[PDB]
């Protein structure tokens, strides 16, 4: 089942198909991932398969932003990291540097552009995937791709072409505009004030509905590093001294200019917690300069195209979370605080996937490539409440933590 | 017909080439009629010396019966044979299903080999009968259908049978029919007369293809005493249990009598197994005698007045609600039942699996909610709507403070004693006239006050929670402990209310004991 020519795909070398599990879903997700699957079989897109393909790969049903629609959503995850790498040479599509420094970047699901395309029939087994069933009642209906799969690795660099040719117009007709690429998302970023990029980007839209191809509104610009602060106050205890010092111990291993001496000459002898203790002129200028020093993030970070981007998010409380982004460790690319939005109904999970999301978007805007995230939470909450309020397209790694309760204190 | 199903081997291998055992002429002769009978059903067909691969036979005579059996031994073809999507261990749990006016379980009889087997594959199912006198016949065959016994003739049967029931599916939406081993269950709500006749038409459907049904007249009818259950159109349970009445008890038998007893949790509420549980420590074998003690006596005279009640289980109805209640039977043991009428449950259970060496009630409960979740979503597709032992202010208190995400999905609070509670809280703030400890195996005051006491065979983090108890037995009701091991800090600001760690237990109880307490670290050198 397939038209035009199939470009020849292949798993890395010696490596097999996945074979993972399907989380359990909820009746309504079943059903309407039962609904949206027989329309794409009708339309040829996918078809059913039998007992002699092995392999399995998660399928999800998540919201629409603002649209009473389901979206499929394929957890494509493992298979990416087994299809093979796509080409080198003269590659027309890294990352504009540039892109992060706009005022007004739309996010845009050209996912649908991949489904025009057919999938090399040979690789077609390894997309396999189950819509499960109630009570294990049912096998469960089994299928896999005839075409570009939204969410593979593979869809975007096949499609690079295509999609080139539709966008050399646009690229030529209006340079002012920035647009970049990443899996199903299309990032159209802009300087023009907020009315005419919303008319850019509807104008973008129409354009691309000329040739078949059928939401997010970010300010990359005023995206600020949230900095390391110490408590300023009129009187200091003995215990807010045994914080500072705490705090500023902790600090010197990134800025190792901190240092705590006179103030931890003021911390001398078994003093009671609450006795206020005034700083000695050596003390507060000790102080001071500690401050001074963690004004700005730490000289000499680096972003290296080669080491994975890794994300931290901290609770914080009422709504409010700390994440950072690094590399090695303590050497932060980035920082950043997070508080609850979008509804009088919050609760921790909600937020914690809008924050994930929050981040996820801002590395792809930044580095082009999303990070691998260390949550605080437990693992069987995540995988029961993370698809109910998710609605990007991608879905980065992520690994469960148990936070320390020091860390905490150090940020906010 | 049905379509095939293409068959390959796994990457890189041959197909089997094993010599076929020396046979005993009487078995040959059996071999050699019943490989005619197969070949006149064309299920096999001889071949030619083309074939170099080989597989195995012998014969065996039927349990309790005197004729003779083919027995192919397929373990070498096996571990060449590609994997499949195969039956997961994914079954239905009794109460997902539904009431139904009639069910009724059609034995399907061998339709292995009446589904065709992919013609690339079938040169693989090579095997040889020999002959009789020296140089001669030695008949060569090969299979043309599901081998008995095969790597994929389960999966394929499986995929086979639901092709072929697709129709019919859709022809009586009303009908649930459920495919397990050689069993295919057909369950409605038509009123007798109407399944009795539906039933014989969906055994002509299978004759069509060869599926050779039994008749309603030695036909299974309900009970379906079904993996350690007992299904009925109405309602369900587990197969009886019954209790031994030893008088001496090895190891194994405790054992086998805790096992026995969880089984009977997940529909009679009240069992329990703590005690039972107890008999097993330090035990040296598996046939050791262990007396019982008078609590375990206590435990095993109620679970066998339990069990003496013949409680069942209802089914799912899909227009009513799921209510999930849960309460606390014990320290770290919870029991929950899911009803959709008042008091009258669908399934019950119980939730001990401690998260880790030091917990509380509330994070305890909040974990029993996940698993009940997930088990309910499983089961029925949705998420029920729970009744707690705890009230929102005190379930909102620990989660804004906690360090981890959580949620809980719908609940009401239900006043049913024991209500899940805080038994302390520590400071936010260091406490003002209250006397300030330095802890490090000893501790400093700044009243002057000081105690270095000895520790034995202790462990270094051990160290630092009695020191920090030291402070807390020698303290008044409000105290300031400084310390600097991150670690206890850790325990203590978590907010325990039990835990595997004695001390940590009696550091526990000083906390409870006290109006107020602040913890504060530091670095201490
Ligand atoms: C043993 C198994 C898994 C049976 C599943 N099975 C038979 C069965 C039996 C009774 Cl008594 C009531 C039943 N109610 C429902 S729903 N089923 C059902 C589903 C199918 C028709
Ligand atoms: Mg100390």
């Amino acid at each position: 089942i397939s038209p035009i020519e199939t470009v020849p795909v292949k798993l890395k070398p010696g490596m097999d198909g996945p074979k993972v599990k399907q989380w359990p879903l909820t009746e309504e997700k079943i059903k309407a991932l039962v609904e949206i699957c027989t329309e794409m079989e009708k339309e040829g897109k996918i078809s059913k398969i039998g007992p002699e393909n092995p392999y399995n790969t998660p399928v999800f049903a998540i919201k629409k932003k603002d649209s009473t629609k389901w979206r499929k959503l394929v957890d494509f995850r493992e298979l990416n990291k087994r299809t093979q790498d796509f080409w080198e040479v003269q590659l027309g599509i890294p990352h504009p540097a540039g892109l992060k420094k706009k005022k007004s970047v739309t996010v845009l699901d050209v996912g649908d552009a991949y489904f025009s395309v057919p999938l090399d029939e040979d690789f077609r087994k390894y997309t396999a995937f189950t819509i499960p069933s109630i009570n294990n009642e049912t096998p469960g209906i089994r299928y896999q791709y005839n075409v570009l799969p939204q969410g593979w690795k593979g869809s975007p660099a096949i499609f690079q072409s295509s999609m080139t040719k539709i966008l050399e117009p646009f690229r030529k007709q209006n340079p002012d505009i920035v647009i970049y690429q990443y899996m199903d998302d299309l990032y159209v970023g802009s300087d023009l004030e907020i009315g005419q990029h919303r008319t850019k980007i509807e104008e973008l839209r129409q354009h691309l509905l000329r040739w078949g191809l059928t939401g997010y509104e970010l300010h990359p610009d005023k995206w600020t590093v949230q900095p390391i602060v110490l408590p300023e106050k009129d009187s200091w205890t003995v215990n807010d001294i045994q914080k500072l010092v705490g705090k500023l111990n902790w600090a010197s291993q990134i800025y190792p200019g901190i240092k705590v001496r006179q103030l931890c000459k003021l911390l001398r002898g078994t003093k009671a917690l609450t006795e206020v203790i005034p700083l000695t002129e050596e003390a507060e200028l000790e102080l001071a300069e500690n401050r001074e020093i963690l004004k700005e993030p730490v000289h000499g970070v680096y972003y290296d195209p080669s080491k994975d981007l890794i994300a931290e998010i901290q609770k914080q409380g009422q709504g409010q979370w700390t994440y950072q982004i690094y590399q090695e460790p303590f050497k932060n690319l980035k920082t950043g605080k997070y508080a609850r939005m979008r509804g009088a109904h919050t609760n921790d999970v909600k937020q914690l996937t809008e924050a994930v999301q929050k981040i996820t978007t801002e590395s792809i805007v930044i580095w082009g490539k999303t990070p691998k995230f260390k949550l605080p939470i437990q693992k069987e909450t995540w995988e029961t409440w993370w698809t109910e309020y998710w609605q990007a397209t991608w879905i980065p790694e992520w690994e469960f933590v148990n936070t320390p309760p020091l860390v905490k204190l150090w940020y906010q | 017909p049905i379509e095939t199903v293409p068959v390959k081997l796994k990457p890189g291998m041959d197909g089997p080439k094993v010599k076929q055992w020396p046979l005993t002429e009487e078995k040959i002769k059996a071999l050699v009629e019943i490989c005619t009978e197969m070949e006149k059903e064309g299920k096999i067909s001889k071949i030619g010396p083309e074939n170099p691969y080989n597989t195995p036979v012998f014969a065996i005579k039927k349990k309790d019966s005197t004729k003779w059996r083919k027995l192919v031994d397929f373990r070498e073809l096996n571990k060449r044979t590609q994997d499949f999507w195969e039956v997961q261990l994914g079954i239905p749990h009794p109460a997902g299903l539904k009431k139904k006016k009639s069910v009724t379980v059609l034995d399907v009889g061998d339709a292995y080999f009446s589904v065709p087997l992919d013609e690339d594959f079938r040169k693989y199912t090579a095997f040889t009968i020999p002959s009789i006198n020296n140089e001669t016949p030695g008949i060569r065959y090969q299979y043309n259908v599901l081998p008995q016994g095969w790597k994929g003739s389960p999966a394929i049967f499986q995929s086979s049978m639901t092709k072929i029931l697709e129709p019919f599916r859709k022809q009586n939406p009303d009908i649930v029919i459920y495919q397990y081993m050689d069993d295919l269950y057909v369950g409605s709500d038509l009123e007798i007369g109407q399944h009795r006749t539906k039933i014989e038409e969906l055994r002509q459907h299978l004759l069509r293809w060869g599926l050779t049904t039994p008749d309603k007249k030695h036909q299974k009818e309900p009970p379906f005493l079904w993996m350690g259950y007992e299904l009925h159109p109405d309602k369900w349970t587990v197969q009886p249990i019954v209790l031994p009445e030893k008088d001496s008890w090895t190891v194994n038998d405790i054992q086998k009598l805790v096992g026995k007893l969880n089984w009977a949790s997940q529909i009679y509420p009240g069992i329990k197994v703590r005690q039972l549980c107890k008999l097993l420590r330090g035990t040296k074998a598996l046939t050791e005698v262990i007396p019982l003690t008078e609590e375990a006596e206590l435990e095993l005279a109620e679970n066998r007045e339990i069990l003496k009640e013949p409680v069942h289980g209802v089914y799912y109805d899909p227009s009513k609600d799921l209510i999930a209640e849960i309460q606390k039977q014990g320290q770290g043991q919870w029991t929950y039942q899911i009803y959709q009428e008042p008091f009258k449950n669908l399934k019950t259970g119980k939730y001990a699996r401690m998260r880790g060496a030091h917990t509380n009630d509330v994070k305890q409960l909040t974990e029993a909610v996940q698993k009940i979740t997930t088990e309910s979503i499983v089961i029925w597709g949705k998420t029920p709507k729970f009744k707690l032992p705890i009230q929102k202010e005190t379930w909102e208190t620990w989660w804004t403070e906690y360090w981890q995400a959580t949620w809980i999905p719908e609940w009401e609070f239900v006043n049913t004693p024991p209500l899940v509670k805080l038994w302390y809280q520590l400071e936010k703030e260091p406490i003002v006239g209250a006397e300030t400890f330095y802890v490090d195996a000893g501790y400093v005051t700044n009243r002057g006050r000081q105690k270095v006491v000895t520790l034995t065979d202790t462990t270094n983090q051990k160290t630092e929670l009695q020191a920090i108890y030291l402070a807390l037995q020698d303290s008044g009701l409000e105290v300031n402990i400084v310390t600097d091991s991150q670690y206890a800090l850790g325990i203590i600001q978590a907010q325990p209310d039990q835990s595997e760690s004695e001390l940590v237990n009696q550091i526990i109880e000083q906390l409870i004991k006290k109006e107020k307490v602040y913890l504060a670290w530091v670095p201490a050198h």
